[PDB]
RNA sequence: CACGGACCAAGGAGUCUAACGUCUAUGCGAGUGUUUGGGUGUAAAACCCAUACGCGUAAUGAAAGUGAACGUAGGUUGGGGCCUCGCAAGAGGUGCACAAUCGACCGAUCCUGAUGUCUUCGGAUGGAUUUGAGUAAGAGCAUAGCUGUUGGGACCCGAAAG
RNA sequence: GUCGAAUUUGGGUAUAGGGGCGAAAGACUAAUCGAACCAUCUAGUAGCUGGUUCCUGCCGAAGUUUCCCUCAGGAUAGCAGAAGCUCGUAUCAGUUUUAUGAGGUAAAGCGAAUGAUUAGAGGUUCCGGGGUCGAAAUGACCUUGACCUAUUCUCAAACUUUAAAUAUGUAAGAAGUCCUUGUUACUUAAUUGAACGUGGACAUUUGAAUGAAGAGCUUUUAGUGGGCCAUUUUUGGUAAGCAGAACUGGCGAUGCGGGAUGAACCGAACGUAGAGUUAAGGUGCCGGAAUACACGCUCAUCAGACACCACAAAAGGUGUUAG
RNA sequence: GUGAUUUCUGCCCAGUGCUCUGAAUGUCAAAGUGAAGAAAUUCAACCAAGCGCGGGUAAACGGCGGGAGUAACUAUGACU
RNA sequence: GAAGACAUUGUCAGGUGGGGAGUUUGGCUGGGGCGGCACAUCUGUUAAACGAUAACGCAGAUGUCCUAAGGGGGGCUCAUGGAGAACAGAAAUCUCCAGUAGAACAAAAGGGUAAAAGCCCCCUUGAUUUUGAUUUUCAGUGUGAAUACAAACCAUGAAAGUGUGGCCUAUCGAUCCUUUAGUCCCUCGGAAUUUGAGGCUAGAGGUGCCAGAAAAGUUACCACAGGGAUAACUGGCUUGUGGCAGUCAAGCGUUCAUAGCGACAUUGCUUUUUGAUUCUUCGAUGUCGGCUCUUCCUAUCAUACCGAAGCAGAAUUCGGUAA
RNA sequence: GGUUGCGGCCAUAUCUACCAGAAAGCACCGUUUCCCGUCCGAUCAACUGUAGUUAAGCUGGUAAGAGCCUGACCGAGUAGUGUAGUGGGUGACCAUACGCGAAACUCAGGUGCUGCAAUCU
């Protein structure tokens, strides 16, 4: 009949890679996880212990518990009409940091730097980002540059 | 028409014997095709009478039980013959040639006052049991079997090698030199510290020193039959020896 | 009499009538599941700083 | 399967509370021992007219009982049970396995 | 081209009772409920009353049993209001209800065992990723109504049988 | 048909309902027989069929999950109504940008790993996996075969370097940043770290767009648990108005205008009226509206006429028209 | 149970039934007897019928196949 | 007269007993049966690049085995190929070079791993004790399984370490009842002691229809509630099949593709055959054939008029208008 | 800049072929009493840096090399796809409108980069 095991349908998701077989590089273990940090889940096929279920491949949560081999990760999973709050225990092979959080933390240092310098200047802070704007009018110089007339091409087979 | 042959055993010994025996008498001539299944095989016979010829052949050589059913095809109007496509479902008795078998208490008293703890010898038309300790034979026709079916305690897959030491014949013989005491030991316990089992067997006349025999070793098994649980555990022998080589 | 065994039709439309809404995650999350060596220390550190503010600052 | 006759495991007998040497034997069910409260209620309800008043089980399917080992400390003689997985063959002691032979 | 309906009058189908659930109205409030019964009566009404009983105010344990403040009845985070300041905007103090969290208290389990001791009884004190329908300045009882649940012939009519 | 006998018949008299009687049909026993008639327990039980009595107002479903001797039914979760409570710009969204992850489908690849399938000829201790007899094991017989023994061709839902579109996870700051030093039995060689803090600094551009007939939480119960259709992707099947899935939209509950007619198609969703403009569709007449305007094509001794849609193909023509 | 007469009614006692002037220690309840125990009780021995074994039975129910060989071949409704 | 402490009668016990009574005789399902288990589960695929996703879809597996095939450390390297060696060859043992894993890892398939998770030694019991939190199927209940810690005691290793069973994904079970272990603790309600029985905490005996009933048939003598949710007669959708028509022209017709037969490819029609479906009717459409009687279609057997022939006449064949 | 121990990113670092390498460091190379491991002091142990050498290891250079990694108005706005029509077609499918957008190839270039500590005419 049917089949709903713990690692069903994970033929291509838990493969290792092409030309990345072998033990993991040691800078994976050396990273530091503090409570609250944002993490991404990407299940290493090599280390079977502490390995996430196939749903949580690619999800993103928060560090709340830190133990010897593993980190506590909370992921919001939807079922029915509702968001549950589910807790995981993943070893440090599978977990990895998120650059989208890390680039925000540098942008806070840029924002705090602008405000103090603007205050000594004394006007016009302008801190918010803007989306892309429609471009301004300008003159295009045809000097040394004459327009080249084109035409549609007729049909040829060349088969 | 179809004769559906089945047998509920994982290792079919009786059914392999039928395929050898179906060839010699040349009983299958009227087959259209042959399919296979999980626990047996299917035969396809073009006419109804040719299907009946096979079950009368299976009645003679192998213990069977069968029943028939049909379904409509055409629903003819003028003639009336409505073209029923038949099906015959034949079931082989799940007791093999060398099953160690524990009989029910009412059944074992009815035939020959035999002990409940027996073997099998004559897999042919009616199933025949043999008491290996004190020799005695008892039959079991399928009409006695299918009214109250049971199973086999062990099978032909838990057999253990044994090494015979000497053959001590008491003397009484039915037809194959019965009740000869055999001192025997496993192949396992021989090179290691000395363990000796001493037990009667029917395999007395054909057996000599230094010959390997197969057999059931009861004392290391946790069986789970309630028929076995209604026995007297200080009367059940430790070793039952089945066959030579 | 066969029946339609399973369908997910009209399921997502039933979900969004009330609102998927987030669990809204209050301050001071529960320490159930945290390493009990850490919880045993965290008991005393609060009892220290409450005693430290009480006597020194009033 | 095979288990050795002697196994060193944890004891909790108020004097040891630590690993000591244990002797291993095999669990035996035990006699029915009537005058029990189930049997006294059963014998009363069966007597009379009406016949069988309790279910009589027929459809048995399993083939292996689980193995229970009772473990006896040699020092303080505090017994303890311990179970295994299902198996068709169970013996204890003899036939230490040897990998390389003819 | 599925079933009932020729026409007309009258009859005709979610009712009552016991014990209850949420909600709402009213009295009373750590209490509450006169009406089994007695007193009286313009008499199956009204009016009046003893003492018990009922749930409630302490849980927990399977039981023998024990049985709720280290403290402004605890700290933290918000919190309606009010107070102070301001011309306002705002700032600060206090923060009931409720929501989140770490504690303390009592019972069960588990562990440590002080003075003593009829030498085996007694369990002081301090514990623990455990546990309970607990305490932490009471909120219940009685009546009535909508609805809902169960047993009753239970929305009305209907078997073949025993 | 039979008609002098196992004949026909009156009155008497016996046998009573799991009992009678039967030259045997399950016949007969007061128009009742594979278990009579009457009364009672009795208004016997039903997941089954039919019925269910005034009006207006507001809101408004589901045929799906898990479990059941369960598949015509229940229980639970769903959607729904009512009662409100706390507060009132709180912070949220069937959506986009910005940043950043995850996937192996289309398409590519075989002169990159892997690659079937169609048929199958030999090799008597290069194995035996079985079956049968066996007073045995120098043991026989019967049979799938061991073994492909030089090759010859194929691509891919169950093959992979590379890898889209659509859909999907998280971030875009007050519960935040920075500075200073407090707590402890945790941790460190170490007042090193860890978490939570006191005090001080940073405000309306407080950290992208856009929107918000308020946001958040609780209680309580009705109905439902037979579905269906189409665009598109698909699976078994010769094919279907066939069986089975995926995403959204609708019918069921829904009128109105258009397709002559039609539950789904196109337009558009309804308090009662007046006026103006329109949607899809139409303008010879039935039929409200141009026998308009403009360039061409076709003559049919079965013309042709409007998506869904009520059907027609391969193959021929010195019929005509343009290349 | 067959269904006048004239004629015949073959072979099979094993399966299932029926019966036995047959052999006895396998099965075996209540009461009784024996031991252990403070007693409730626990264990053992003997243990009727029938069952089981052995004999009869088809005008009782009923059933009535196949195989290999035998002076070269052939192999029989024959000898084996 | 005959019999006689036996028979009979009275209670208890074993055997016999369809003569009689009571009841039962699964579920899924292209009608129901037969078979199968899609009934509890596991891998690949269907599956349309997160998750979810159906069919009696496809290729398959499980109810086991293991004191090592579990746990810790150390040393080493595999399949196969090349060249060498008395007996020695296709294959024994020995030797070197090449060797990205083409071998192995208890079993299905898919992952994974090379100074190892493989092979060979060494010591060993962490396959133990206390009990909670979390993940998977999910109602976020169970059962099974799995991860990460804490409080103890150990194993191995020089050590950092790892170890709560098999490298990972399957390998299994409630209440009641019997039984064991632990506390040697609690109760036997007039008060005691010893037996006995009853409790708390934790394992075992099992329900495979696997969230867990104790269960054989027939009805052609049949009964009731219902169902076109579901068959048997017609209708409708479909045309594999059957019928029938075109294209190519193989074989032929001595020597001649098409006077004429026409195998075989390929394009079609129709409902005169049969299947596939189950839309309509089971509170009934009177379900085969013949006799009688009218009308309609043309794919033309005969009649009328023509066309082609391998048509001299005669006799025929092919074909056109024609019902 | 060369070396050595220890690393990080893990083929631009690999593989194949030849050719060089002062100084110092590595590396082969001498032995067997002790420790220990072996059938064998070959590996591992131990002792001497003494007797000997850059021939190997290793490092560097070379190659219209194999591989590998970056770029491209290279292939190519092609393949494929989201949304829309009372668009075409008998069907198969194909155009157009608003959007997104590959791969194989071909060509051009490249052949390790660096952290900590130590050591050398």
């Amino acid at each position: 009949g049917k089949s709903h095991g713990y690692r069903s349908r994970t033929r291509y998701m838990f493969q290792r890679d092409f030309r990345k077989h072998g033990a993991v590089h040691l800078s994976t273990y050396l990273k530091v996880y503090k409570v609250g940090d944002i993490v991404d889940i990407k299940a290493n096929g090599s280390i079977q212990k502490g390995m996430p279920h196939k749903f949580y491949q690619g999800k993103t949560g928060v560090v709340y518990n830190v133990t010897k081999s593993s980190v506590g990760v909370i992921i919001n999973k939807m079922v029915g009409n509702r968001y549950l709050e589910k807790r995981l225990n993943l070893r440090v092979e599978h977990i990895k940091h998120s650059k989208c959080r890390q680039e925000f933390l540098e942008r806070v240092k840029a924002n705090a730097a602008k405000r103090a310098e603007a205050k000594a200047q004394g006007v016009a802070v302008q801190l918010k980002r803007q989306p892309a704007q429609p471009r301004e009018s300008r003159i295009v110089s045809t000097e040394g540059n004459v327009p080249q007339t084109l035409a549609p091409v007729p049909y040829e087979t060349f088969i | 028409a179809t004769v559906q042959i089945r047998q509920k055993v994982p290792h079919k010994r009786t059914f392999l014997f039928l395929e050898q025996l179906i060839l010699k008498h040349n009983a299958h001539v009227d087959t259209i095709s042959i399919s296979e299944a999980k626990d047996g095989l299917d035969f396809f016979y073009a006419q109804k009478n040719h299907a009946v010829k096979m079950i009368d052949f299976l009645n003679a050589v192998v213990p069977i039980k069968h029943k028939k059913s049909e379904e409509l095809i055409s629903q003819d109007t003028h003639t009336g013959a409505s073209t029923y496509k038949f099906s015959y479902s034949v079931e082989i008795v799940p007791i093999c040639k060398d099953d160690l078998v524990v009989l029910p208490k009412k059944l074992a008293k009815s035939m020959g006052n035999i002990s409940q703890f027996v073997l099998c010898s004559k897999i042919s038309n009616t199933v025949q049991f043999m008491d290996p300790t004190t020799l005695q034979t008892a039959d079991l026709s399928p009409s006695v079997y299918w009214r109250a079916p049971f199973n086999a305690l062990a099978d032909v897959t838990q057999l253990v090698e044994f090494i015979v030491l000497d053959v001590d014949s008491t003397g009484i013989s039915r037809g194959n030199r019965v009740l000869a005491d055999i001192t025997v030991a496993r192949t396992s316990d021989l090179g290691v510290n000395d363990q000796v089992y001493y037990v009667r067997s029917h395999l007395g006349g054909i057996c000599h020193a230094g010959d390997s025999v197969m057999g059931y070793f009861i004392a290391n098994s946790n069986y789970n039959s309630d028929l076995f649980d209604g026995l007297n555990i200080d009367y059940v022998p430790d070793v039952v020896l089945v066959k030579k080589l | 009499a066969k029946s339609k065994n399973h369908t997910a039709h009209n399921q997502t439309r039933k979900a969004h009538r009330n609102g998927i809404k987030k669990p809204k995650t209050y301050k001071y999350p529960s320490l159930k599941g945290v390493d009990p060596k850490f919880r045993r220390n965290h008991k005393h550190a609060l009892h220290g700083t409450a005693k430290a503010l009480a006597a020194a600052k009033k | 399967v095979n288990v050795p006759k002697t196994r060193k495991t944890y004891c909790k007998g108020k004097t040891c509370r630590k690993h000591t040497q244990h002797k291993v034997t095999q669990y035996k069910a035990g006699k029915a021992s009537l005058f029990a409260q189930g049997k006294r209620r059963y014998d009363r309800k069966q007597s009379g007219f009406g016949g069988q008043t309790k279910p009589v089980f027929h459809k048995k399917a399993k083939t292996t009982k689980k193995v229970v080992l009772r473990l006896e400390c040699v020092k303080c003689k505090t017994r303890a049970q311990l179970t295994l997985k299902r198996c068709k063959h169970f013996e204890l002691g003899g036939e230490k396995k040897q990998k390389g032979q003819a």
